[PDB]
């Protein structure tokens, strides 16, 4: 067994459109898909979002079928600016094994610590092959995990890291054709 | 076989191919599902088949030409991905020379997670097919030429193919293109060098290429094994070459003499032989190297070990055209890695 | 097997720049090598950095081959004269094995509870050799475990405490010359 | 050997060395590329070496004069490391004395972790080597010298040396040197006191030099072994003098008329003997000790055993200069440590 | 091998070369200096070595080409001597044709008298090595072209080769070239006439050439034997043709028709076959023949027999160029001579 103590790997970051109009809507919406590799944001103002080519993040998006567990790791970093007696922001976290709104949430949180949290979980691939799930498969009308986040007043939550930790008994089979990955320079 | 057989495919190879150039890229279901052969129906009104896919290609061409031909299979496909050697052949894939190969074979499992498949899985999991040329015409043809493919199920039973991440197999089946290698004919070394440190992918113009079995590999820290390397004979069987390969690092001189004192081998090609396969054993690593080095590296301060490759004698022909091998390493045995890789951002081109 | 309850060794205390001023820039950056036992700082002030010739922090420098865990303990003590209300502060903190941006985050945390706030978590030394790592030898392209932060309001979040306790299983093997390690006064 | 031979270094030593001198201080890799000979490009073209280095250093002086030499192995250096005998003695170090030995052998394993080397790895790593004289000449040659060593891959397999802190071995190799004690010539009995807290290092100016060994003893907090000293003659065989050790507490007077009522040993050394092992078990103490005591620390106050040694008879000879012993603290067997140590700041000097 | 090996040359072979043109010529000391590969020192610092030399040649060219190169080992060399394949194959020479064969291999013992030799000796002796091209390029290649020759000391022994002047062993090496044949393409039978009264040497213009074996032979008056000729192909693989060997007298005419009632041997080559060895037994011969004959003599007044050769069929290619095939008399066996030569003088040119 290959391991090594408190190595996870960068998945994604999200930052706040900074252009965000309280005076529209208060809050904004963004969406995670852990194991497709893909972020979808609000037409809100302009989202800085970034997938980083970490190695489990390249291993994800071009692995055919998965089988296993992952952990997950999201750190909301804000606007320290903001006196802790000010703060007046929350994010509600959904996990969801499909975008769509006729699926119902597999599970659910909510934080509000001024200025930063933490959220650590960990998520299971279960399909239909052999216990293998492959990425929104029409298939057997298989399927993938998102994190959604709802956040309330983007000025003082302004930025989540997602890190994803591979399990002992995370296993793949197959390989997905991708296109070239993006390297920032 | 007749009885078992399936589908009959017609690929268009234009005397004037280059290299690079897609002969033909689709769903293995379509191309599974051309003509109507004794067992068609079958492949179509059954719902499990635990058989392998076999294919037999044919085409020959005369010695004084060549071309190398790839037939790769991949479990799916997302966007335009890419088509190029290296992403490609990581899970079926087979490279062949029509002047050395004129009949060439092919059995693989379309589902690596069991032992049966479906034509439906097929359709509905997005199973592909690439059939590129790796290296164009050495001269070219007077005519334009097709590759008939012949497609079967197999009698040989489908045998699963999983990776476990942090629990690799022994061997590890990695195969990941090491590059295209060229010796322009003349007496020059041409000295090749080919870093071990394989994690990251290949690199591309500000992106890198993926392929499953080497994002395995890049998960781990540090590593070791037995390396096992498959080289291919890309050109015409008229330009001759004898190639030296050994273990080096980066920081000789390409004009250091006693090159050939390191433990090395000599590769000559018969006119027929298309195939050479290496194996460095641990014995020429004294401890394990990194899975990923930064891009930027230069060759001098790299501390991880090469795969050297340059002319012994000369490469010398009667007909224009550079001597060129295709090197892929194929498995690792025995293969050791030490700790979780937080990962180096991008990495360096293949040949 | 030698050992006792509670008993840690002193590494680091990095104090914060006196002097820094706000107008230029909001945060401020330093980073601890852990294996190596270096201490970088920003050019934003006069920081006041020392590393401790404890026990552990002496035998890491000499030890010329490294492997197993390590517990690491990070206090920060900050400004008590700030009231709760007007804390407007946050620290990220990020394991990395190496300094140079190319490398991405092995862990990653952000705190900012009001006053001070502590952070343990284990490190673990895998090396090429045997198991055994060299200190960024630039044979295998080895590497180490650098611990960054990045100061939001060094004026509020002042001060840092690194403390190492060693595994049962930590091992080394091999010394390395070093010039005399000064002690103050 | 002439085969498994593969460079030969010259280091000089003036007639007017003093002591404390670096006769030269380099890559261990340098030293091994000097000169061809049999085993040259071997060392140079083969990835993994199991033998140990063996090396072989010669001079003769005569018995009217004396200087004692120290060869020291490393496995890394970083900046302008101590060169004191102190620092580089804890891995792999000879100390010798020409005028009573003419050629001295030193085999070791430059990778403790395991059982092989590489050219590239003694380079890459940082191996370092020093020749420094640790006591000057007793009385100065005619003209200058030169030492010649040879070096070779030896048949004997290399092994490792690893140091589980946590979990001490039996026996514990430690390697501290514990000074350099002189006796000038008369009646004088020049008491001499060397404390066993040997934690924290050897003192330094508002400084403390490290070694490993040394480190990870510091790591307990009280410790009890049998311990095993290396006592060396480092001055010319003409000055002769009987040397008396005991164990005994810092508080007691240096007139103290019944100091050899306590459990003691005498050495005299014969013309060409250099060497005394001097072996101290657990019989001589109580309890265990304090592995550091603060600096400090008065000698009335210290509740810690001390190692003593003192001038039996008399220093005397025909020629000037004192009477010069090293003292070494080699291994430590059936040790005994408890807890864990938070750390003192400093520590005293040694001799 | 590896171990062994303690050389490597790079010869230059011009895509223009000719054919009687020098590639090196050298005293083999200085082929044996070149580069520091794992016995190198060991060649140079050792008095007595019995292992044989070795070397390995590679060089590669496609069938479409031809070319033969000679490489040819003597004991000593005075003055501007002959390079001439005649005067040089005698004692240990391999000729070869890359296009046939694409690695070259040959030991030898550099001290025919006895079981050991030295570099000093080589050096001292004048122990010589010429590379020659004996046919230029059937078509030239597209680049200059370069042959690599490694060189080692066998594990093979040395064995003395000694000729007792009037006492001749069985088999009697001899290693005569008897000429270069060339057979232009057309239907043209090209008779050939070798005389089988090799005495005297080999023609040269108002001079002879002569090499020692050849010497000896003259020194007897009569002579029968079985003789052993080893034909070589020296031009492309492409060029082909049948040649029809016998024995017979000079005065028959090239269109006497049943040539073939006599006892022949055809020879036919493969595309990759350049070797064939010829075997004509006593039972050609009646009785013993003139060591020399005087070289005015014509066909029609010669008594001794001819070994003739000729084209059965026909010379036919696609490319240009004559059949061209070398003859060189290996040895004799069961040879029977009689009597002492006074000498005569001069002697017939070769083909």
């Amino acid at each position: 067994s290959i391991s090594q103590q408190t190595v996870w790997n960068q998945m994604a970051t999200v930052r706040t459109p900074l252009n965000f109009d309280s005076s529209k809507q208060s809050f904004c919406q963004f969406s995670v898909d852990l194991l497709g590799g893909g972020i979808s944001v609000d037409k809100t103002g302009d989202w800085i979002t970034l997938v980083q080519n970490s190695p489990i993040s390249n291993l994800l998006r071009v692995a055919a079928w998965k089988k296993g567990c992952l952990m997950v790791k999201v750190v909301m970093s804000g606007n320290a600016a903001v006196k802790r007696s000010d703060w007046a922001s929350l994010v509600q976290v959904f996990l969801t094994n499909s975008n769509s709104t006729e699926h119902f949430d597999a599970c659910r949180w909510t934080k509000s610590e001024p200025h930063s949290w933490e959220l650590i979980f960990p998520i299971e691939v279960c399909g239909p092959n052999n216990g293998f799930e492959m990425w929104s498969s029409e298939w057997a009308n298989q399927t993938s995990w998102h994190l959604s986040f709802l956040v309330d007043n983007p000025k003082q939550s302004t930025t989540f890291d997602v890190l994803l930790g591979i399990s002992q008994n995370f296993e793949i089979a197959g390989n997905t054709l991708m296109p070239a990955f993006s390297v920032p320079q | 076989m007749l009885d078992l057989k399936i589908s009959q495919s017609k690929i268009a190879l234009p005397k004037n191919t280059v290299g690079g150039t897609i002969l033909r890229s689709d769903l293995l279901a379509n191309f599974l599902t051309e003509g109507n052969f004794r067992a068609s129906v079958d492949l179509q009104r059954t719902h499990r088949i635990k058989g392998m896919i076999k294919m037999v290609a044919t085409v020959g061409i005369p010695e004084n030409t060549g071309i190398a031909l790839a037939c790769a299979m991949n479990s799916s496909i997302r966007g335009r991905a890419s088509s190029d050697i290296y992403t490609i052949c990581s899970q079926d894939c087979e490279l062949w020379n029509p002047a050395c190969t004129k009949a060439m074979t092919m059995s693989f499992n379309p589902n690596p997670c069991s032992d049966a498949w479906s034509l439906e899985f097929l359709k509905r999991t997005g199973f592909h097919c690439d059939i590129i040329c790796v290296t164009g015409w050495t001269a070219t043809p007077m005519q334009d030429v097709q590759v008939t493919i012949d497609w079967f199920i197999s009698s040989q039973e489908c045998v699963p193919r999983t990776y476990c991440v942090l629990n690799p197999q022994n061997p590890f089946v990695l195969n990941r293109w090491m590059g295209k290698l060229t010796f322009p004919q003349g007496t020059s070394r041409s000295v090749k060098r080919m870093p071990l440190s394989i994690g990251g992918g290949a690199g591309a113009k500000s992106a890198i290429l993926m392929n499953m079995p080497n994002a395995v590999l890049s998960m781990w820290r540090y590593f070791v094994g037995d390396l096992v390397f498959e080289v291919s004979k890309m050109t015409s069987p008229y330009i001759k070459c004898t190639v030296s390969f050994f273990i080096a690092f980066g920081n000789l001189a390409d004009d250091t003499i006693n090159f050939e004192a390191f433990p090395h081998k000599l590769v000559q090609f018969g006119e027929i032989q298309e195939k050479v396969v290496l194996k460095f054993s641990q014995e020429e690593f004294l401890t394990a190297w990194s899975t990923q080095v930064r891009p930027a590296t230069t060759l001098l301060a790299d501390g991880c070990p090469y795969l050297y490759a340059m002319v012994h004698d000369s490469s010398v022909s009667t007909i224009p055209g550079d001597f060129v091998i295709g090197v892929k390493l194929t498995i690792i045995e025995n293969m050791c890695a030490y700790g979780l890789n937080p990962g180096i951002s991008g990495s360096r081109l293949l040949g």
